[PDB]
C-alpha cells in the first residue's frame, strides 16, 4: 500500500500518542526530540548551569521503535542565520546538540526547515556534522510572503521560482550529498506546470499535506480538487511518503478517512503496462553496455 | 489538587481583591503537561499545600488572562484556546470549553476592552477573534508572514489591538474597517499600551533595547520578554528579560531599580493592587520573588 | 550510541563479579561494629547508563553497610538517561557529574573507585592514562577496582583472515595500511602455533613519581610443525579484587562471558617456519601528549619490517 | 632550522620599527625623574635566536632607562644559541627560559611583552591563542607589542596559478585537497578584480571573560569587467605602538620590508563574472582544543561548495 505519517508538535506522553497514531493507521510519527519552547543557554551565566535533565530518556521506547517509527524535528527557536551574534552562536550549539542526540537514538531521518533565502551557516553546521541518518529539508512550493492576504492598506500585495533556488543553493553548498533530501510542502493554490516539472529530477522523499486543502463532500467526507489529484498521481510514481499536518477540522471524521481516500486514489490508477512491469526494480540503476564482439555472452 | 507542581513557571497575574493566579508547565522529563493555581495568600507560594485551588492541564501553558473575576483563559501547546471557571466558593476549577482551531502552538492571548471577546495568535501565523459567550471564531486573519510573538489589546477601545511577528512588522488593527491592519532594525518581542494615553505604547527588541512610540533606551543584554505598567496615577514600567534580570523604569526610560534575584529566565511580572509599591515575579528556577519598589 | 550500551549491559557474569568484589572490599574495610557511622565514598568513573551504579547499591545492601555514590560521565546523551533514572529512583544517595575524570575538581576524597575501561587487549582503550589522571582524589588507604590487568599474545596461521585483510583496502591512503592496524574478530578457521605468553601489565594505584605507561617487550615462541605465520592474537586477564577475576584467555576463559572477542595484529608478508625453529617478536607501546599507539616486528626466524611507525596508520586519540 | 632563522633576521626595517616602538613606550611609561629607581620588566616571548632581545637593549640605551629581560623559547636547539650568546655577552640582565608561554610559571609580573608571531595572514600562526595563554603574568597597566593586527582579502584571476595548483596533486589523499588549502606565493602574472577589504581583527590584551577567537565574516566586491575568478589573495597590517606600523598591503606597503609574501586561498571550479555583478564570499575561523582552521565559500554571483570542512585538508596544530 502507500505509506503515510503524522506530524505533531505536542506529545505529552510518547507511548499513548504513538499508540493512537498507529491505531488510526499511520506508519510513522514526526515529533520534537527536545521541548520546542525550552530555550537553552550555553555561553552565559547563570542560565548556563540549569539543572538537568534536559530531555526525556531513551528507555521509554525500544531500539527498533526508535529506528523504524520516529522522525526527528528541529526546534523552531533555533536560527543560525540571525544577525545577532549571540543568538547565532547559541543556535549553532543547540543545533549540534539536537543532531547528536538524534544520532544517539538511531533515528532514520530528521526534519529541517528552509523558510528564507540565506541558510549558509546552517549548511555549514550540518556539513560539519556529516563529516564526523537521512536529512529531510522542509521547503514549500510558495513562499509565505507571497501567501498572505490583502488586508494591510499601506503595504499592498503583488517569482514562482525562488523556493527552488533556495534548495539548489543549499545543496550546492553541501556538495550534492546523498544524505540530504527534499520534503515538499503543499498548499491551496498551485504554481504553473513547467515548475512542477522542475521539481522532477529532485530527490523528493516525502510530501506534506495539510488538512486545510481537503474539501468536504455532501456526505461529509474529505476529498480533493482535480489539480491536486493530478499532482498526487504524479507523486505516487516517484513513490514518496505522505505526511498529514494540522488539526482535524471535520471533527466528525477520524484521520482514518483521509488515509482511506488516499488508498482509494492509489487503487484507481492506470495500471502498469508490460514494460513498466518488466521495468520494475531497475529504476535509475546504472549498467555497463554490452560488447558482443570483444566478449562472449 | 495535584500532588507536585511543575518546575517551570510561566505566568503570574493578580486580580482586584488581591488573589494571585499562577501557571506552570513541565518542559523536561517523562511527561510534558501543565497546571493552574490560585493563591489567596501570595506569600505562601509556590507551596502546593497552602493553595486555595488548583488543577492539571492536558498540555503546556503558554499564556493566560483573567476574564473579569471568575474566568481563566489559557493558551496551550495543543493548539487550543481553553476557558475555565471557578466554583461558587472558589474551591475548584472546571472547564467551560476547549476549541481546537489553531494548527500549531498558541503563543499569546489577550482579552478585549468589553470583556466578551478575545484575540489569539499562533506559530501557524493565523490570528483569530473569539466571542466568549457563544464559543465560536468570528474571524481568522492571516496578515503576518511568520510566527506571531505578541498581541496586545487596547484598554480604551473594543476594536483595537496590536500584533508583532518574526517577520519584522508591527500592525495596528481596527476590525470596524474592511482593511483592518496598518503598519508602523532588530526584531520585536514584546508590547504594552500606555494606560492613560490612547495613542502611545512601548515595544521591546531582540537585542535589548526598549522604545516608546521617538524615544529609546538600552536596558538589558538579551531579549526583552515582557513589559508591564504600574497602576500608579503616573505609571512606572517594569522590564524583564532573558539575561535573568528585572528593571523598573520611569516615564523617561531612565532606570530606577534592578534585581538579580533569579537564577534563570524571568517570565512575568504583576503589580499588586492593594500596595502599589509591591511587585511579584516568577521564573523557570521555581522562585516566586516579591519586590518592594521605591 | 544507545544500542552499543544495550549490548554491553547484557552480559551478567561480569556484573555479578563486580558486585561480589565490591561486597568483599566493603566487608573488609568497615568493621561489624561501626556499621552505622562509617559511610564509604564510592565513585563510578565511566558510568555510562548505570549498571555498575546499581550493582554497587545491590552489593552495599548485600553487605549491609552504607555508601555514598558519585557518577562521572563525559557523554551528555548518556547523562540524560542517568539524570532521569536518578530523579525517578536513586535519589540523594547518587550525585551525577558531567565531566572528564582528568578535569573534574572533586569535592571530597573517595575510598573506592570502579571502572570498566577495558578492551580486548586490556590497555587499548586508555585505562592507565585516565586512572592516573584520577588517582589524586583517591586517598591513601584507597582501593581501585580493577587493581591489575595483563595482556597476552600468541601466533597463528590463517589464509582466510589474511585475505580478509587484503580486502580491507580503500582509496585515498597507503595501499599497505590495512596491515598496520588491529582488528577485533571472533576467530574460527585458524591454527594456533604456540601457547600465549604475557606482554604488558598494569596495576592501580601507581605510587611512583616516574609514571611511564610506555613499554617494550620481547618474546620467543617454540614451533613444532612446518607452516606459515600470518599474525598474532591477543587476550587478557584481570584481577578485580583478590580472588575475583575475569579472563578471555582460551585456557582460563570465564564461563558465559561473551562481552569481549579477541584482537588480531597482522603482518604484511607471510613468513615460512619450520619445525624446531623459534619465532621472536617485539612490541612497543608508545605515546605523546596527543596519542597512543603500538608497534610490532618479527626478528626470528626471519626479519620483518617495523609495523606502524609514528602511528601513521593507527592511533588512539586522547 | 638555522637557515630559516637566518633569513628571518635579514630584514632590518622590521627591527628598526620594533626598536622605535619600544623606545617610545618606555619614554612614555617612566618619567624623567625616576630614571634611576624604576626598573621595567620586559619579556620576549618567542625569542628565537635573539634579535628582538638586542633591539630591546639598543632601545633602552637610546631612551636611557633601565630594564630587565626574560626570554622564552620552546625550541631547545635555538636555546643553545641563546645560552651561548648570554654567557658571552648579555650577562645578568638577561634570563633565558626554555618553555612554552602557555605552561611557564613566571616569577614576577611584566610591564611589556613583545612577540613576532605574525604570518602572512596575521593570525594563521596562532598569536591570539598564545598571547591569551600568556596574558595572566602581564599586569594591569601592561602593554603588548603588537597591540593590534588586521587581515585583508581581495579577488584575483590567474590561469598560471590555477594550473600550478592543479599540479600539486599527490597520491594517497583526496584528489581535490590541493584546492582546499592555502599557499604563500609571490604573485606576479595575475589580475586583481577589486580592492581589498578587511576580514578579521585582533587586539591585545583581551580584557573580556568571553574569550572567543572564532570569527565569521561576509564581504561584497564590485566588478567592472568580464573575466574569471580563481581565488582570493590575503594581506595584513599591524600596529606596534600608536604610530609605528607595518603593512604588506599593496597600497600601504612598507618600503624595503620583504619578510612576508602574500597568501593565496583557492577555489575548486572557476566562476565566470560579468561587468556590474558583485562577488560575495564568506570566511569562518574555527577551532577545537586541538586545532584551528579556516573555511570559505562563494555565494554570489553563483554559489560554490564550502571549502575545507572540519579541517579535512588543512589544520594548524596547537
Ligand atoms: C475511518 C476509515 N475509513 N472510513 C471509511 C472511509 O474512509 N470512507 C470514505 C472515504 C472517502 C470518501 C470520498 C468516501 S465517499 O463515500 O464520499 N466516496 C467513496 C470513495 C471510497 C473511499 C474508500 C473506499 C471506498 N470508496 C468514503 C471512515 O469513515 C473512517 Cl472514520
Amino acid at each position: 500500500r502507500v505509506s503515510s505519517g503524522r506530524d505533531l508538535n505536542c506529545v505529552p506522553e510518547i507511548a499513548d500518542t504513538l499508540g493512537a497514531v498507529a491505531k488510526q493507521g499511520f506508519d510513522f510519527l514526526c515529533m520534537p526530540v527536545f521541548h520546542p519552547r525550552f530555550k537553552r543557554e550555553f555561553i552565559q551565566e547563570p542560565a548556563k548551569n540549569r539543572p538537568g535533565p534536559q530531555t526525556r530518556s531513551d528507555l521509554l521506547l525500544s531500539g527498533r521503535d526508535w529506528n523504524t517509527l520516529i522522525v526527528g524535528k528541529l526546534s523552531p527557536w533555533i536560527r543560525p542565520d540571525s544577525k545577532v551574534e549571540k543568538i547565532r552562536r547559541n543556535s549553532e550549539a543547540a543545533m549540534l546538540q539536537e543532531l547528536n542526540f538524534g544520532a544517539y537514538l538511531g533515528l532514520p531521518a530528521f526534519l529541517l526547515p528552509l523558510n528564507q533565502e540565506d541558510n549558509t551557516n546552517l549548511a555549514r553546521v550540518l556539513t560539519n556534522h556529516i563529516h564526523t541518518s537521512m536529512f529531510w529539508m522542509r521547503v514549500p512550493l510558495v513562499a509565505p510572503e507571497d501567501l498572505r492576504d490583502d488586508i494591510i492598506e499601506n503595504a499592498p500585495t503583488t517569482g514562482e521560482e525562488k523556493t527552488w533556488m533556495w534548495w539548489h543553493n543549499f545543496r550546492t553548498l553541501c556538495d550534492y550529498s546523498k544524505r540530504i533530501a527534499v520534503a515538499l510542502e503543499i498548499g491551496a493554490d498551485l504554481p504553473s506546470n513547467h515548475v512542477i516539472d522542475r521539481w522532477l529530477g529532485e530527490p523528493i522523499k516525502a510530501a506534506i499535506l495539510p488538512t486545510s486543502i481537503f474539501l468536504t463532500n455532501k456526505k461529509g467526507f474529505p476529498v480533493l480538487s482535480k489539480m491536486h489529484q493530478r499532482l498526487i498521481f504524479r507523486l505516487l510514481k516517484l513513490e514518496v511518503q505522505f505526511i498529514i499536518t494540522g488539526t482535524n477540522h471535520h471533527s466528525e471524521k477520524e484521520f482514518c478517512s483521509y488515509l482511506q481516500y488516499l488508498e482509494y486514489l492509489s487503487q484507481n490508477r492506470p495500471p502498469p503496462n508490460a514494460y513498466e512491469l518488466f521495468a520494475k526494480g531497475y529504476e535509475d540503476y546504472l549498467q555497463s553496455p554490452l560488447q558482443p564482439l570483444m566478449d562472449n555472452l | 489538587a495535584p500532588a507536585c507542581m511543575e518546575r517551570q513557571l510561566e505566568a503570574a497575574r493578580y486580580r482586584s481583591d488581591g488573589a494571585l493566579l499562577l501557571g506552570a508547565s513541565s518542559l523536561s522529563g517523562r511527561c510534558w503537561a501543565g497546571s493552574l493555581w490560585l493563591f489567596k495568600d501570595p506569600c505562601a507560594a509556590p507551596n502546593e499545600g497552602f493553595c486555595s485551588a488548583g488543577v492539571q492541564t492536558e498540555a503546556g501553558v503558554a499564556d493566560l488572562t483573567w476574564v473579569g473575576e471568575r474566568g481563566i483563559l489559557v493558551a496551550s501547546d495543543s493548539g487550543a484556546v481553553e476557558l475555565w471557571e471557578l466554583d461558587e466558593n472558589e474551591t475548584l476549577i472546571v472547564s467551560k470549553f476547549c476549541k481546537y482551531e489553531h494548527d500549531d502552538i498558541v503563543s499569546t492571548v489577550s482579552v478585549l476592552s468589553s470583556g466578551t471577546q478575545a484575540v489569539s495568535g499562533s506559530k501557524d501565523i493565523c490570528i483569530k477573534v473569539w466571542d466568549l459567550a457563544q464559543q465560536v471564531v468570528l474571524s481568522s486573519y492571516r496578515a503576518h508572514a511568520a510566527q506571531v510573538t505578541c498581541v496586545a489589546a487596547s484598554p480604551h477601545k473594543d476594536s483595537v489591538f496590536l500584533s508583532c511577528s518574526e517577520d519584522n512588522r508591527i500592525l495596528l488593527w481596527d476590525t470596524r474597517c474592511p482593511k483592518p491592519a496598518s503598519q508602523i532594525g532588530y526584531l520585536p518581542t514584546s508590547l504594552a499600551w500606555h494606560p492613560q494615553q490612547s495613542e502611545v505604547f512601548v515595544f521591546g527588541d531582540e537585542n535589548g533595547t526598549v522604545s516608546l512610540v521617538v524615544l529609546s533606551s538600552a536596558v538589558h543584554s538579551q531579549c526583552v520578554t515582557g513589559l508591564v505598567f504600574s497602576p500608579h496615577s503616573v505609571p512606572f514600567l517594569a522590564s524583564l528579560s532573558e539575561d535573568c534580570s528585572l528593571a523598573v523604569l520611569d516615564s523617561s526610560l531612565s532606570e530606577l531599580f534592578r534585581s538579580q534575584a533569579h537564577r534563570d529566565f524571568v517570565r512575568d511580572a504583576t503589580w499588586s493592587p492593594l500596595n502599589h509599591s509591591l511587585l511579584t515575579t516568577v521564573g523557570w528556577d521555581h522562585q516566586v520573588v516579591h519586590h518592594v519598589v521605591p | 550510541e544507545s544500542q552499543t550500551y544495550e549490548v554491553f549491559e547484557k552480559d551478567p557474569i561480569k556484573y555479578s563479579q563486580y558486585q561480589q568484589a565490591i561486597y568483599k572490599c566493603l566487608l573488609d574495610r568497615v568493621p561489624e561494629e561501626e556499621k552505622d557511622t562509617n559511610v564509604q565514598v564510592l565513585m563510578v568513573l565511566g558510568a555510562g547508563r548505570g549498571p555498575l551504579v546499581n550493582a554497587s547499591l545491590r552489593a552495599a545492601k548485600q553487605a549491609d553497610r552504607r555508601i555514598k555514590l558519585y557518577a562521572v560521565e563525559k557523554n551528555p546523551n548518556a547523562v540524560v538517561t542517568l539524570e532521569n533514572w536518578q530523579f525517578e529512583e536513586w535519589g540523594s544517595q547518587v550525585t551525577v557529574v558531567s565531566s572528564d575524570m582528568r578535569e573534574w575538581v572533586a569535592p571530597e576524597k573517595a575510598d573506592i573507585i570502579v571502572s570498566e575501561l577495558l578492551g580486548s587487549f586490556a590497555d587499548n582503550e586508555l585505562s592507565p592514562e585516565c586512572l592516573d589522571g584520577a588517582q589524586h582524589f583517591l586517598k591513601d588507604d584507597g582501593v581501585s577496582i580493577p587493581g591489575e590487568y595483563t595482556s597476552f599474545l600468541a601466533p597463528i596461521s590463517s589464509s582466510k583472515l589474511y585475505n580478509e585483510v587484503r580486502a580491507c583496502r580503500e582509496k585515498d591512503r597507503d595501499p599497505e595500511a590495512q596491515f598496520e592496524m588491529p582488528y577485533v574478530v571472533r576467530l574460527h578457521n585458524f591454527h594456533q602455533l604456540s601457547a600465549p605468553q604475557p606482554c604488558f601489565t598494569f596495576s592501580h594505584p601507581n605510587r611512583d613519581p616516574m609514571i611511564d605507561n610506555n613499554r617494550y617487550c620481547t618474546l620467543e615462541f617454540p614451533v613444532e610443525v612446518n607452516t606459515v605465520l600470518h599474525g598474532f592474537a591477543g587476550y587478557f586477564e584481570t584481577v578485580l579484587y583478590q580472588d575475583i577475576t575475569l579472563s578471555i584467555r582460551p585456557e582460563t576463559h570465564s564461563p558465559g562471558m561473551f562481552s569481549w572477542f579477541p584482537i588480531l595484529f597482522p603482518i604484511k608478508q607471510p613468513i615460512t617456519v619450520r619445525e624446531g625453529q623459534t619465532i621472536c617478536v617485539r612490541f612497543w607501546r608508545c605515546s605523546n601528549s596527543k596519542k597512543v599507539w603500538y608497534e610490532w616486528a618479527v626478528t626470528a626466524p626471519v626479519c620483518s619490517a617495523i609495523h606502524n611507525p609514528t602511528g601513521r596508520s593507527y592511533t588512539i586519540g586522547l
